[PDB]
C-alpha cells in the first residue's frame, strides 16, 4: 500500500483491505492504515454470588432491508439475434 | 438502501451488457448482420453469420445461467421474509436475535418497491443494579426456590424480583415452592419467610 | 502452488486470530451472561443460575440441579473429554 | 491474442464482475456469522465456576 501512513492505534474501520487491516480517512487529515478493533475491550465483572437486575427499558425499533422480487424480464432469440433477414 | 438497490442495479448493468454484446464481432468482419449481407454473398458470408449466431447464443445463456443464480438468491430471500412475516408480524416470535437486536414484541411491515422492510419493535434493558444472590433460601430446614422470579439482595433484606426488570417482593410463601432439605445446595443463606396465613387466622 | 497461472488467491478480511478472538468473546459472554449480552447489555450472572435458568427453559424445575450440581458437572467435564478424544481420533 | 480479446472484452468484465461479488460475499459471509456481538467481552481470571 502506497499513500497511506501506518499508525500503531486501532480504531473501527470502514474501508476493508484484507488480513485484518483496514483504511480510513482521519487526523491536517490523511489517509491512514491501522489493524481494525473488534469492539470495545470491557470485562464483566463475574462472582458466584452477584447478579445484575434490570431496572428500566427502552423501546428500541431496528430497521432490517430484505428484497422479494426483481423485475420480469422476457427474451427472444429472434428479434435480438436476428434482426430483420431471414436467413 | 443497500439490499434493495443492488437487485436493481446488478439488473441494469445486466441488460446493458446484453445491449453491448451486439456491439462486438465475435472475431468476425462486422457487426451488425446486415453490412456482410449488403457487402457479401450468403453463400460465402454464412461462416461469419454463424460465428455470429454462437457468440449471442453464448451471450444469451451466459445471461440466462446469471438471471437463474439471481432469481434463486431472491427465492431464498423471498422465502426468509415471508417467514419472518409469518412469525414476527403475525405472532410473537420466541426466537432470540431473528426478528431483531433484543426482545421481540410485534412487527409493521411496509410495502416497498421490489421488497419488504419490517418495523420490529424490541426490549433492551438500560439500566441495571448490582445485586448480591442466592439459589435457596434456608428458613426452617426446607430449602426455598423460586418460582418465577431470582433471590436478590440490597445488602440489609432480600427479595424476588423478574428476570427482566426489578420489582421487589417480600418473600412469602405464594411465589417459593420448597424441595427436600437444608443441606444440598452448596452455596445457601438464612432468612425467613412471610407465611402470608399465619397472621389470619387469628 | 495454483498461483503460478495467475490464479491468484484473495486473502481474507478476517484471519484466524480475530475469528479466534470473537469465539473467545462470545464464549465469555455466554458463562458469563448467558443471553443478556445477546439482547442488550450484559448482565452479570452466576453460572448455575444460567443452569437453572436454561433447565426451567425446557420444563424442568430449577430445584433438581443443586440437589445434584456435583454430578451435572462430572456429567459436563466427561462429556467435554468425550469430545475432545473422539475429536482427536475425520 | 489481447487485439482479439476486445470482441470479449464484454464476458471478461461479466467474469470479473462475477469473482468480486464472489470475493465480497464470502467477506461477508464470515460478519454475518462471528460478530454478532459488538462489544470484546474479556474471561475473568476466575476459574470458579
Ligand atoms: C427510564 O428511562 C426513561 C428514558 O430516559 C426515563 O424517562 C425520562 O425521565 C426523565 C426524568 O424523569 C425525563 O426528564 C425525561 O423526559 C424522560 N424521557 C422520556 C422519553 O420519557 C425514565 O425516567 C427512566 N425510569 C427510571 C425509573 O429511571
Ligand atoms: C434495603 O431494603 C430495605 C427494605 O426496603 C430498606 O429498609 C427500609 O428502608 C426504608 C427507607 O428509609 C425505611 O423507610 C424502612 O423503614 C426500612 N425498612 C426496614 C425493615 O428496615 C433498606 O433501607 C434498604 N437498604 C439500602 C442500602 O438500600
Ligand atoms: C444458618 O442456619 C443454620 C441452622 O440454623 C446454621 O447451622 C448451625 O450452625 C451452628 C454454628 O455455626 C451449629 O452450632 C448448629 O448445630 C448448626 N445447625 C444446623 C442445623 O446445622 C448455620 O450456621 C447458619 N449460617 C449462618 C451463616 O449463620
Ligand atoms: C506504536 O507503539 C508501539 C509501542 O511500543 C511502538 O513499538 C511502535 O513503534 C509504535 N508505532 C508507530 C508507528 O509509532
Ligand atoms: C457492581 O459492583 C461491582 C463490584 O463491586 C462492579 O464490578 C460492577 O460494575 C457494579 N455494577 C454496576 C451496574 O455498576
Ligand atoms: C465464591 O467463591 C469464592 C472464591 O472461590 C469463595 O471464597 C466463596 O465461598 C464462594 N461463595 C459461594 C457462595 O460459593
Amino acid at each position: 500500500l502506497i499513500g497511506a501512513e501506518h499508525v500503531n492505534n486501532s480504531y473501527e474501520c470502514d474501508i476493508p483491505i484484507g488480513a485484518g487491516i483496514c483504511a480510513s480517512y482521519q487526523t491536517s487529515q490523511s489517509i491512514i492504515a491501522y489493524t481494525m478493533s473488534l469492539g470495545a475491550e470491557n470485562s464483566v465483572a463475574y462472582s458466584n454470588n452477584s447478579i445484575a437486575i434490570p431496572t428500566n427499558f427502552t423501546i428500541s425499533v431496528t430497521t432490517e432491508i430484505l428484497p422479494v422480487s426483481m423485475t420480469k424480464t422476457s427474451v427472444d432469440c429472434t428479434m435480438y439475434i436476428c434482426g430483420d433477414s431471414t436467413e | 438502501l443497500g439490499k434493495l438497490q443492488d437487485v436493481v442495479n446488478q439488473n441494469a448493468q445486466a441488460l446493458n451488457t446484453l445491449v453491448k454484446q451486439l456491439s462486438s464481432n465475435f472475431g468476425a468482419i462486422s457487426s451488425v448482420l446486415n453490412d456482410i449481407l449488403s457487402r457479401l454473398d450468403p453463400p460465402e458470408a454464412e461462416v461469419q453469420i454463424d460465428r455470429l449466431i454462437t457468440g449471442r447464443l453464448q451471450s444469451l445463456q451466459t445471461y440466462v445461467t446469471q438471471q437463474l443464480i439471481r432469481a434463486a438468491e431472491i427465492r431464498a430471500s423471498a422465502n426468509l421474509a415471508a417467514t419472518k412475516m409469518s412469525e414476527c408480524v403475525l405472532g410473537q416470535s420466541k426466537r432470540v436475535d431473528f426478528c431483531g437486536k433484543g426482545y421481540h414484541l410485534m412487527s409493521f411491515p411496509q410495502s416497498a418497491p421490489h421488497g419488504v422492510v419490517f418495523l420490529h419493535v424490541t426490549y433492551v434493558p438500560a439500566q441495571e443494579k448490582n445485586f448480591t444472590t442466592a439459589p435457596a433460601i434456608c428458613h426452617d430446614g426446607k430449602a426455598h426456590f423460586p418460582r418465577e422470579g431470582v433471590f436478590v439482595s440490597n445488602g440489609t433484606h432480600w427479595f424476588v424480583t423478574q428476570r427482566n426488570f426489578y420489582e421487589p417482593q417480600i418473600i412469602t410463601t405464594d411465589n417459593t415452592f420448597v424441595s427436600g432439605n437444608c443441606d444440598v445446595v452448596i452455596g445457601i443463606v438464612n432468612n425467613t419467610v412471610y407465611d402470608p396465613l399465619q397472621p389470619e387466622l387469628d | 502452488a495454483q498461483k503460478f497461472n495467475g490464479l491468484t488467491v484473495l486473502p481474507p478480511l478476517l484471519t484466524d486470530e480475530m475469528i479466534a478472538q470473537y469465539t473467545s468473546a462470545l464464549l465469555a459472554g455466554t458463562i458469563t451472561s448467558g443471553w443478556t449480552f445477546g439482547a442488550g447489555p450484559a448482565l452479570q450472572i452466576p453460572f448455575p443460575m444460567q443452569m437453572a435458568y436454561r433447565f426451567n427453559g425446557i420444563g424442568v424445575t430449577q430445584n433438581v440441579l443443586y440437589e445434584n450440581q456435583k454430578l451435572i458437572a462430572n456429567q459436563f467435564n466427561s462429556a467435554i473429554g468425550k469430545i475432545q478424544d473422539s475429536l482427536s481420533s475425520a | 491474442c489481447s487485439n482479439l480479446l476486445l470482441q470479449y472484452g464484454s464476458f471478461c468484465t461479466q467474469l470479473n464482475r462475477a469473482l468480486t461479488g464472489i470475493a465480497v460475499e464470502q467477506d461477508k459471509n464470515t460478519q454475518e456469522v462471528f460478530a454478532q456481538v459488538k462489544q470484546i467481552y474479556k474471561t475473568p481470571p476466575i476459574k470458579d465456576f
